[PDB]
């Protein structure tokens, strides 16, 4: 279950955890041991997974290949995924630790990752919003600016490391321009 | 691509120096053609890879043999983009260095290799302009005064 459901944040989807398209990634609640608060738990989880794996959609789609383009939205799929990494690095963390002890539950888990828990919704917020309005240029480094006073401590510093990110290209930008 | 990878930064520096020892891979053997060509004129090449096509049936003693000697690869036409700038160089060196032999009668690969490992970021299409292209003008300038 705890390696299917690691698995499932990794962006790989089991036969109990079924992801639409669309619908997100939802609970196939069959399991005779699932219980409401398991359920509860596991639907608080798969928030985050649809939230990665829709990440991971939108940085294929606009760095492995060329309105929605430019180096603006490449730097920006970098970003992200750069900030998302060390979600990916405590994930992997929390699967060694269940790999060492066994009698750990769920809620450990669940307390771990509640450090992206909120961190994970603003982010989706910047770059739907981003894509919605179809930022393009060095106006999508002014919307995060926007957003980069943001009150979330954990979203704001996210939000400075892409804005510096941002800055490096458009310095270079300038640079070359200079 | 490697134009298109430069504005990336070091982000995708695995990957920009990936492609940036395979273009110069994939150029060292045309380096190593233009050089033989305007050193010499002639390849131990039979049908070429490069771009303008070669009458070899121009005859030496002839007026079009300043023209016809070599043909360019018109399909519109082949062509590569860093070579576009010193193609008409290229042409011009070649043919006074054959004229000057019939007259008469370091590798350039590797001057690029260490051009580039002394300056490696920075726009590579900034820096072929600052390594390659010099060395071309020193050759074809230096090829002319001994023509003319």
């Amino acid at each position: 279950m705890i390696h299917e459901l690691l698995l499932a944040l990794s962006g790989y989807p089991g036969s109990i955890f079924t992801w639409n398209k669309r619908g997100g990634l939802q609970v196939s609640q069959d399991f005779p041991f699932l219980h409401p608060s398991e359920t509860s738990v596991l639907n608080r989880l798969c928030r985050l997974g649809t939230d990665y794996i829709r990440f991971t959609e939108f940085i294929e789609q606009y760095t492995g290949h060329v309105g929605l383009h430019g180096i603006y939205l490449r730097a920006f799929c970098t970003g992200l995924d750069s900030v998302l990494q060390p979600y990916r690095q405590a994930l992997l963390d929390l699967e060694q630790e269940f790999l060492a002890d066994p009698h750990l539950s769920i809620s450990h888990i669940n307390y771990s990752l509640d450090q992206f828990q909120l961190l994970f919704p603003s982010v989706m917020v910047v770059v739907e919003q981003i894509k919605s309005q179809k930022i393009h240029g060095c106006q999508i480094l002014e919307t995060v600016y926007k957003h980069s006073c943001g009150g979330l401590p954990p979203v704001r510093s996210a939000l400075e490391k892409i804005l510096a990110v941002c800055h490096g290209v458009m310095y270079k930008q300038l640079s070359a321009w200079m | 691509a490697i134009l298109e990878y430069d504005n990336v930064g070091e982000a995708s520096e695995q990957t920009v120096s990936l492609l940036f020892s395979l273009w110069v891979e994939t150029v060292r053997p045309y380096l190593q053609i233009v050089d033989e060509w305007i050193v010499h004129g002639h390849l131990c090449d039979g049908a070429r890879e490069f771009i303008i096509q070669r009458n070899k049936n121009v005859p030496v003693n002839h007026r079009d043999f300043w023209y016809a000697t070599y043909t360019l690869y018109s399909v519109q036409h082949t062509m590569v983009s860093f070579l576009k700038p010193v193609l008409k160089q290229i042409i011009m060196a070649g043919k006074s260095m054959q004229l000057l032999k019939n007259l008469q009668c370091k590798s350039l690969y590797t001057l690029f290799l260490e051009s580039v490992q002394s300056r490696l970021c920075q726009t590579f299409e900034l820096t072929l302009r600052s390594c390659l292209y010099p060395h071309i003008d020193k050759q074809y300038l230096d090829c002319c005064g001994n023509l003319m």
